[PDB]
């Protein structure tokens, strides 16, 4: 539970990144 | 955020559908606000991180450095305020006289007396384009006893009494 | 240093995603492609960054406003906790 919280955590944090790149 | 951008969406979704810069807008305050919730979400992975080894006792240091620090910051803002009134009152009537901006309304000479803390405010904010020298002294004298006396001696009290909260 | 660029990076994509629809509008340059908005952002650390930076030459205030309070707090936040942590826990690591 902690790996997979953590890991959709840094997707977020990806899908944030990539919404603002382009 | 996502509501303003909602609105925005149906009032320009009923124009474009009637067919067939603002400055208020609230298409600004979507990309506004989206910052800093950028930044916020980004800095929520203190959460995730305690987890490691080498990682810990940095995380939990921060916090006690920080509430040692919050009791600092009061007499900070203290003094801050005690000369930001005085200078806001000094220059509030040469509005049209100095070269650079602000040291004029409230909101703005909270700015170049905010930024003197980090060094990024400029010494020529206290000229005048008048002659008038005696106001332009007060403003020097006022100026830089503000910076000698609450930087130089709140940052040394920081040091020496965090320094303080280690040892013991 | 690991937490110093953690910071670094969640101040930048802010203030990458705050600027980046108003490159031919702000007077001095960056602040606009993460590359070179990176450097602005890295050079306030040995503050020989301007704070002219993030003024614009539209009016839009309120998004002027959010770039003085992201950029000064970024300031406040990483330099003034980040080196007083470094001090104070590398004395630290000097007395044991």
């Amino acid at each position: 539970k902690f790996v997979a919280h953590a890991a959709s955590f840094t997707i977020f944090l990806g899908l944030l990144v990539m919404n603002a790149a382009d | 955020s996502f509501i303003a951008r909602f609105m925005a969406f149906w009032h320009a979704s009923k124009a474009q559908s009637i067919i067939d810069w603002d400055p208020s807008d609230p298409q600004i305050i979507s990309e506004g606000l989206y910052a800093i919730a950028v930044v916020l979400s980004f800095s929520r992975i203190a959460y995730i991180l305690p987890a490691n080894e080498s990682f810990g006792p940095l995380q939990i240091s921060l916090g006690r450095t920080v509430k040692d620090i919050f009791k600092f910051m009061v007499i900070f803002i203290m003094v801050f305020v005690a000369f930001m009134i005085g200078m806001f009152n000094l220059y509030s009537y040469y509005i049209g006289a100095k070269q650079n901006e602000a040291f004029t309304t409230v909101e703005e000479s909270f700015k170049t007396l905010f930024w003197a803390i980090f060094g990024l405010s400029e010494v020529k904010s206290v000229v005048i384009n008048y002659n008038h020298k005696f106001i332009e002294n007060i403003g020097y004298v006022l100026y830089g006893v503000y910076n000698v006396t609450m930087v130089i001696v709140l940052l040394n009290m920081l040091i020496a009494m965090i320094n303080s909260s280690f040892q013991e």
